């Protein structure tokens, strides 16, 4: 387990703490979210990111940050603005980026 | 079939 | 069965023919449409319109057209633009008003 790995694992644990319901913990399925897979072309979630940390697929904090952004943008794209999901995705996107600066 | 999540 | 009633019933039958799946036939419930009743303040559907015809609640074509428009605007408000639902509501809104003119 490399040094970039303990850095990204720390950031991941801190971002997950901002989602106490686990709305971002696991892949979204079309069964809970009609039409999701036809609207969101590159799904992402915290479980996937953790796996990618372990597969050493992140070589930089910037690549990690890009997947975080993709997760938030997917949620802001799929969910209507009034929903818990959209508000939470906006809130954590900007705070997560501030945190990782 | 209809709506988003919830 | 007044003259206004047979006029509005013809219009209603022609508008229903434009929704062959019956997406507009009955009240939407929050069970098939999460968060519907908190986003849409005044629900309308063809089954409710038919009732109001028979209750003599429409005194003019303009009042009838207003409920048709509310039904279509509710659908375009709640449903995302790429959906079957949104597309159908736009399509029939404009055709329906053209037919009634």
């Amino acid at each position: 387990s490399t040094p970039i790995q303990q850095l990204l694992e720390h950031f991941l644990r801190q971002l997950q703490r901002k989602d106490p319901h686990g709305f971002f913990a696991f892949p979204v399925t079309d069964a809970i979210a009609p039409g999701y897979s036809m609207i969101i072309k590159h799904p992402m979630d915290f479980g996937t990111m953790k796996d990618k940390i372990v597969a050493n697929e992140y070589k930089s904090v910037t690549e990690f940050k890009a997947d975080f952004k993709l997760m938030c943008d997917n949620a802001m794209t799929y969910n209507r603005p009034d929903t818990v999901y959209y508000k939470l995705a906006k809130k954590i996107l900007h705070a997560g980026f501030k945190m990782m600066s | 079939g209809k709506g988003g999540k919830g």
